[PDB]
RNA sequence: CCUGUCAAACUCCAAACUUACAGACGCUGUUUGACGCGGGGAUUCCGGUGCGCGGGGU
RNA sequence: AGUGCAAGAGCAAAAGAUGACUUGACAGUGUUCUUCCCAACGAGGAACGCUGACGCGAAAGCGUGGUCUAGCGAACCAAUU
RNA sequence: UUAGGCGGCCACAGCGGUGGGGUUGCCUCCCGUACCCAUCCCGAACACGGAAGAUAAGCCCACCAGCGUUCCAGGGAGUACUGGAGUGCGCGAGCCUCUGGGAAAUCCGGUUCGCCGCCACC
């Protein structure tokens, strides 16, 4: 019952929403893998008229690349209760988001016979706080 | 009418009831009819192609051969005989 | 769900099992469909025709009933797929089926994949099916050579149960040879 | 089986209604015909409802009118018991009347004109501007009601 | 302009403001009168003014009749008397006038009217048994300012 | 929540009714040849009124 | 929401978005509907074919320009292939 | 169908919720990147290879009606509207009678938590 219910880290999305780049380099070195350009939608008066064009960059970390990042990333922030999602996620910091979920999440990410994860099987803020707090740090 | 195009006054007949909205099931678009069979003509709002002039909605004609994948249905408009090119998607078997 | 005006998708669309746009295009051929489907452990091939109350399967083959002919290996790989297609194709030939179009459902048209292996199998059985040779895996991989060379990097047997240590693409030949044989109880 | 009598003329009457009366073999005012009670015939009389008098007549009344106004398909010949006997599947007017009422046959099948050309109502009718329930002569009648009219148009 | 020009319902419903511009404002000041903070159920007597013929009542008439009715209730029960009166209809129908002769006759927009079917409640007042004859009087004055003949009907009220 | 109203260019609904085809009855046609085909000759293209349904207009 | 533009209609593993490739916005010739309900009438338009040559796709298949209904022009003469 | 595959009808099937079910069986989640293949970055997905573990998801089985939907009884209602007729009534807008049809809202009580087809399969 528990083994297939205990939380895990699906992805850690590190991103820097600049606005016009040279910052890709630092994300690459701090994460361990290639970055991705970030285009934008809708024209803005703040000299942001160009629709499709570099504005930010991100990196989605999975498995070891994520843990090996968080081991030195988490100690750089003071996690808060409010800083938590309703699905059991949290974003701190250059932004660093951590997507948490249970074992059978593939059911909602696959092509064939996909299905949305029932609320009961969805992670909670509390259940999330516990799992992470239960790994080198403190809550509140 | 204020205009004389094919879609004049077709607001009702070429619109789906909100629940029948969306891509129609393929079964009726691939139905096969034989020469001599009586078929009811009715445009399916969701299927763009294989249509006929909206003025003929409600007609019941006789399949008399085909042209490509479409069918050649014979009807009588008032007193005049006409041949209508139409796909299965807009046809239903009588009875 | 929300009200009288709400539009609920067709059942097989909710279930995310049938691509209706692809299905229509498939049915336009007027030919029977060679339904290639996979499972984590198995591979299924069916020759399906259109019917008044639903589809009609005139012939089929499952990777499980492959053992009935002398298969002692796993059932979710390339050799398994080809043989299941060949078996289904052979049963199709017996039922009077001469031609078919490959239906891969929600699977991806990836070069050298298992659905094309199923396709190659059915074609070799005698079925005329619109295809493209350079999208099929090269013969050796279908035999299961990629798996043997993988076990070559041994240190620990690839297969848990004992089918063999270094594996056998030769077993694939034995089975194909058995199926291509005229006798065989289909 | 109902007895139909046209009481209102063709002038100004709808063409589809006039054509209905003609299909029921009535082409003149005071002309009567006998009609079986079927769904098909029921619709026809309902459509003609406002220019006619109808209802199921009694055995006696039918016999009086048949004797007095029935005619052969062609010719003057009186339709009496002897005529009925020498030309029909029955022995006398009573047998024919009974058969008509029980809808077993028709005037045509027995070589008779489908139309009973009645005489104007002696003492006059109740009026062609109102139905029976309002004191008029139009529409469905009682068996006693139809008999009164048919006998007056003897 | 006489009401003879607009009282009948011989024209299509003309209320779509998305296709009609320049519609004059309504002269009707209020629809809820008396003590609007209280409920209708808090009263033993409920009397309604019923229209006997299907007609169109111009917004100018609704105001004049409502005014002459409520103005009476105010005079007899005070500016804060224990009662509440409601004008339930709103002048939705837009009116035109062809004010060139019959050429390009479609009229310009001149006003609004409320379509009332015979047997409907135009006004409904709620009062105590004491003030029952006062509301009957307000209505008498009210029906003298609208086109149709009316019935003053006592719905909830049997201290009779 | 409660409470007051509407739609020619609104519709979750929804008639009567009109209409395609077919069968049945009726009527009609096979010497009065219908239905239909081909050809000759027109007249006509200022209309009006009642009723029902209308749109404009006091 | 979006889908170039009126209005109404169509569209969600798409008819919309992104990316890539491509030139079928192809030549020839028809069937049919429309224009003109019924019911004759041209240009124009559309639907659906075939022949030829191509594009893309694993393939079924899609592409006779734009999701559909507006965006059009005789004879004589000239230029052009 | 002791969990499968392809479907037809396309909410009676939706939304939401409760309970139950898997030693070499089935579907899954699951484990894992040498290969075919793959991510404008990530074996996440797609693809390939595989069983140490699990029934918690999904799925299948049994069930609940609060919302949405389908149909049915009673009430609303033979009301609203309406095809045919009238030397019936009304100053008139309009109404009435006879004849043939006949709603909608809503209330109340039931129904509905899919049905059916082909194939495969302790
Ligand atoms: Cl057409
Ligand atoms: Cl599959
Ligand atoms: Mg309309
Ligand atoms: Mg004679
Ligand atoms: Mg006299
Ligand atoms: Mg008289
Ligand atoms: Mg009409
Ligand atoms: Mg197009
Ligand atoms: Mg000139
Ligand atoms: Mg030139
Ligand atoms: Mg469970
Ligand atoms: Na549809
Ligand atoms: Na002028
Ligand atoms: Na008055
Ligand atoms: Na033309
Ligand atoms: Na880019
Ligand atoms: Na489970």
């Amino acid at each position: 019952f528990h083994e297939m219910r205990e939380p895990r880290i699906e992805k850690v999305v590190v991103h820097m929403g600049i606005g016009h780049a040279n910052a890709e380099d630092i994300l690459g070195e701090i994460t361990g893998q290639m970055p991705v350009r970030t285009k934008a939608k809708r024209t803005v008066g703040e000299f942001d008229i160009r629709e499709g064009d570099p504005i930010g960059a991100k990196v989605t970390l999975r498995d070891e690349m994520a843990e090996e990042f968080l081991q030195t990333a988490l100690p750089l922030a003071e996690l808060a209760t409010s800083q938590f999602d309703d699905t059991g996620n949290f974003s701190f910091g250059l932004d660093v988001t951590v997507n948490l979920v249970r074992p059978g999440y593939r059911v909602a990410k696959r092509d064939k016979a996909s299905r949305s994860i029932p609320t009961k099987h969805r992670l909670n803020p509390a259940d999330a706080v516990a799992f992470i707090e239960s790994t080198y740090d403190v809550e509140v | 009418p204020s205009s004389n195009g094919p879609l004049e006054g077709t607001r009702g007949k070429l619109k789906n009831k909100p629940r029948d909205r969306g891509t129609s099931p393929p079964q009726r678009a691939v139905e096969e009819f034989d020469d001599g069979e009586k078929v009811h003509l009715k445009i399916d709002p969701s299927v763009p192609n294989g249509r006929f002039h909206p003025r003929f909605d409600g007609q019941t004609g006789t399949v008399e051969g085909k042209q490509g994948d479409a069918y050649k249905v014979d009807i009588v408009d008032g007193g005049k005989e006409k041949t209508i090119i139409v796909t299965a998607a807009h046809l239903r078997r009588q009875e | 769900a929300t009200g009288p005006r709400y539009k609920v998708p067709m059942r097989r669309r909710r279930e995310a099992r049938t691509d209706y746009h692809q299905r229509l295009r498939l049915l336009k051929s007027g030919k029977p469909r060679l339904v290639a489907r996979k499972s984590n452990k198995h591979v299924r091939a069916q020759l399906v025709t259109l019917g008044p109350n639903g589809d009609d399967t005139l012939a089929s083959a499952h990777s499980s009933d492959l053992a009935e002919y002398g298969w002692e290996a796993p059932t979710g790989n390339m050799p398994s797929a080809y043989l299941t297609g060949l078996l289904a194709g052979l049963r199709a030939q017996e039922a009077g089926v001469e031609e078919a179009v490959l239906d891969i459902g929600l699977n991806s048209p990836t070069p050298g994949s298992k659905v094309f292996a199923i396709q190659e199998g059915a074609i070799d059985a005698g079925l005329d099916i619109p295809h493209n040779d350079d999208v099929l895996a090269d013969w050796q991989r279908t035999r299961g050579a990629h798996i043997a060379e993988y076990d070559e990097q041994l240190e620990e047997p690839l297969y848990s149960g004992d089918f063999d240590a270094a594996d056998l693409p030769e077993h694939f030949d034995e089975l194909r040879e058995t199926l291509l044989d005229g006798d065989i109880e289909l | 089986m109902h007895a139909l009598v046209q009481l209102r003329g063709e002038v100004n009457m709808h063409t589809d209604i006039q054509d209905t009366l003609e299909m029921l073999n009535i082409h003149h005012v005071n002309h009567c015909t006998l009609v079986p009670e079927t769904d098909a015939y029921r619709g026809m009389v309902a459509k003609v409802n406002d220019f006619v008098a109808f209802g199921e007549p009694s055995q006696e009344t039918l016999e009086t009118v048949l004797a007095t106004r029935a005619e052969p398909l062609e010719g003057d010949a009186d339709v009496d018991d002897e005529w009925v006997a020498e030309h029909t599947d029955y022995d006398d007017i009573s047998g024919l009347a009974f058969a008509l009422l029980s809808e077993e046959t028709t005037l045509r099948e027995q070589g008779l004109s489908p139309t009973l050309r009645l005489h104007p109502p002696r003492g006059g009718h109740d009026g062609v501007k109102h139905p029976v329930k309002e004191g008029g002569q139009l529409g469905k009648h009682d068996t006693e009601g139809i008999d009164d009219l048919l006998e007056a148009m003897r | 302009k006489p009401a003879s020009m607009y009282r009948d319902i011989d024209k299509p419903a003309y209320t779509r403001r998305e296709y009609i511009t320049g519609i004059p404002g309504s002269k009707i000041a209020q629809h809820k009168m008396g003590r609007k903070q209280k409920d209708a159920d808090d009263y033993p007597v409920q009397i309604s003014l019923i229209v006997e013929e299907t007609v169109q009542l111009r917004h100018g008439s609704l105001e004049a009749s409502r005014l002459s009715a409520n103005r009476h209730l105010i005079k007899e029960l005070g500016e804060e008397g224990d009662y509440k009166m409601t004008l339930r209809k709103f002048p939705h129908q837009v009116l035109r006038e062809n004010k060139d002769g019959m050429r390009a006759a479609f009229g310009k927009i001149v006003g609004t009217a409320a379509r009332v079917q015979a047997g409907e409640q135009l006004f409904t007042a709620y009062c105590n048994v004491e003030d029952a004859e006062h509301v009957k009087e307000a209505f008498r004055r009210a029906y003298n300012k609208i086109t149709p003949s009316c019935r003053i009907k006592v719905e909830r009220g049997e201290e009779l």
